Order: structure tokens, then C-alpha cells, then sequence
């Protein structure tokens, strides 16, 4: 069920039968093979940082 | 911001800044290419607002600002029901033309309400804009932020004479010295859940700004996402 740790949902949860789970996304992800994680159906998907900041990594 | 540090550019690519009879008076986030999210109080019906995304400093060039101006202008319909109270503290801005989405131009997430809420009892948040750095002091030039935790309604509802609606919540610390301040104002309250930001305020007022003893005091979106989504559909 949702009860812990949402359930592994990455973003939403929704309790369904026998205590099973169904997971969802927010507009811009889609829910990813596991039906858990979410990843990003668009070039800019909302409230993700993308710049990375600064200049210095391995990248 | 009182005590906060500056954003680097592109940390928080949804925030905004307004100008207009006054310059950079106040901050909001983006909910798509057109439109913005923000306090109603710093839209009084009337003036002329410009909103400017990918901004980062104010008094610079970066290269990355996209200025659009405002045409349409939507308060929550329950804001100023009740004489200067601050609830319902939240506004929408449809702009001119659409933004064009990149690194420094990106919508902030919005969930639906039992999320949002589950998110906000995280408790830890990040408030951002351009405001007074200091008690009636300085603007800030750079960007700023700040991480604040969530604080008891009790608690809350003590620290203040003035009424705490349960369309609010308080941010802050016990012992002072960070806070949101004044020009801060319409600019976003998030939660980072598991790198991705979602909206779970609006910095909206407060007594002061930074005393100990005193909170931020800030909208809670949780309430407010079903009309949101309602009137910035795209069509
Ligand atoms: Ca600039």
C-alpha cells in the first residue's frame, strides 16, 4: 500500500486492489518501465534544475 | 531575503521578478508558458505589470531575462473579502506572449491538493526573490534563498496577534535572523521531492521580518491548485 514510503512511488500513489499499488507522474514525466520513477517526457520538464550550475565535473 | 545566500544562475528557473510602478516589487513562479503564479496584494486592480523570467541579477545582463508583459490579471476571488487580512493571499498573471521554456525558463511543478499538502508536512522548504536582505534595508541584486522548516500551527497562532487563516502556514526559525521580507512577495515556496520542485507556497506576509519570535507567513498553495489549474489551462 501508499502507507510507506509512498508506496516506492517516486511522485504520486494511489492504493488499488489487494493491497496493491499504482503509481503516477506529474504533467512533463512519464512513468517509467518499473511503474515506479518518473522521467522527463519533454525538453523542460517543471521544477527541475537543468543548468547544473557552475563549470567543473566530470559530466 | 534575510539571511539567505545567493542562487547560483538557473537554480530556480520558475521564479520570476515584477516591475512596474515601482521596480522588482515583487517575486511569483511559473506555472507554464503563460502564465504566473503569485500574491494578489501586489497586484492592486489597475496598474501595469511586466514580468521577467530568467532573471538573476538585477542590475546585470545575462543574457537569459524574457521580458513579457501582462494582460490579464486573475486574484483569488476571495482575497479582500475580509479587510486587510491577507487571506486567500495568491493572483494569477496571463502573459502577453508565451515564454520559450529552457535551462533558465522552467515551469514549477503543481500537485494536485493531497500532495501538495504531503509535501509542505515535509517540512523544510526553499523561499527565494529579490527582497529586502535586512529589516527595512537593501534589495537584494542577486537572486537569494533560503531553506525553512515548517512550524506548528500552535506555535504559529502564538506568535502573533493577528489572525493565522488555515489557508496560511508558517516558515521560519525560533530564534530569528532568516525570513522572507518585503519584495519577496508572490515568489515561491518549494519543496524538493527527490529533485524535483514543487510548488507548496507563496511568500505572502509577516511582522517584521527576521525577529526572533516571528515567522514568515506564507499561502498554502495545497488549497488553491484545483483553481490554479482551472484557469491556466492551455489551449
Ligand atoms: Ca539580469
Amino acid at each position: 500500500t501508499c502507507n510507506i514510503k509512498n508506496g516506492r512511488c517516486e511522485q504520486f500513489c494511489k492504493n488499488s486492489a489487494d493491497n496493491k499499488v499504482v503509481c503516477s507522474c506529474t504533467e512533463g514525466y512519464r512513468l517509467a518501465e518499473n511503474q515506479k520513477s518518473c522521467e522527463p517526457a519533454v525538453p523542460f520538464p517543471c521544477g527541475r534544475v537543468s543548468v547544473s550550475q557552475t563549470s567543473k565535473l566530470t559530466r | 531575503v534575510v539571511g539567505g545566500e545567493d542562487a547560483k544562475p538557473g537554480q530556480f528557473p520558475w521564479q520570476v521578478v515584477l516591475n512596474g510602478k515601482v521596480d522588482a516589487f515583487c517575486g511569483g513562479s511559473i506555472v507554464n508558458e503563460k502564465w504566473i503564479v503569485t500574491a494578489a496584494h501586489c497586484v492592486e486592480t489597475g496598474v501595469k505589470i511586466t514580468v521577467v523570467a530568467g532573471e538573476h541579477n538585477i542590475e546585470e545582463t545575462e543574457h537569459t531575462e524574457q521580458k513579457r508583459n501582462v494582460i490579464r490579471i486573475i486574484p483569488h476571488h476571495n482575497f479582500n473579502a475580509a479587510i486587510n487580512t491577507y487571506n486567500h493571499d495568491i493572483a494569477l498573471l496571463e502573459l502577453d506572449e508565451p515564454l520559450v521554456l529552457n535551462s533558465y525558463v522552467t515551469p514549477i511543478c503543481i500537485a494536485d491538493k493531497e500532495y501538495t499538502n504531503i509535501f509542505l508536512k515535509f517540512g523544510s522548504g526553499y523561499v527565494s526573490g529579490w527582497g529586502r536582505v535586512f529589516h527595512k534595508g537593501r534589495s537584494a541584486l542577486v537572486l537569494q534563498y533560503l531553506r525553512v522548516p515548517l512550524v506548528d500551527r500552535a506555535t504559529c497562532l502564538r506568535s502573533t496577534k493577528f489572525t493565522i487563516t488555515n489557508n496560511m502556514f508558517c516558515a521560519g526559525f525560533h530564534e530569528g535572523g532568516r525570513d522572507s521580507c518585503q519584495g519577496d512577495s508572490g515568489g515561491p515556496h518549494v519543496t524538493e521531492v527527490e529533485g524535483t520542485s514543487f510548488l507548496t507556497g507563496i511568500i505572502s506576509w509577516g511582522e517584521e521580518c527576521a525577529m526572533k519570535g516571528k515567522y514568515g507567513i506564507y499561502t498554502k498553495v495545497s488549497r488553491y491548485v484545483n483553481w490554479i489549474k482551472e484557469k491556466t489551462k492551455l489551449t
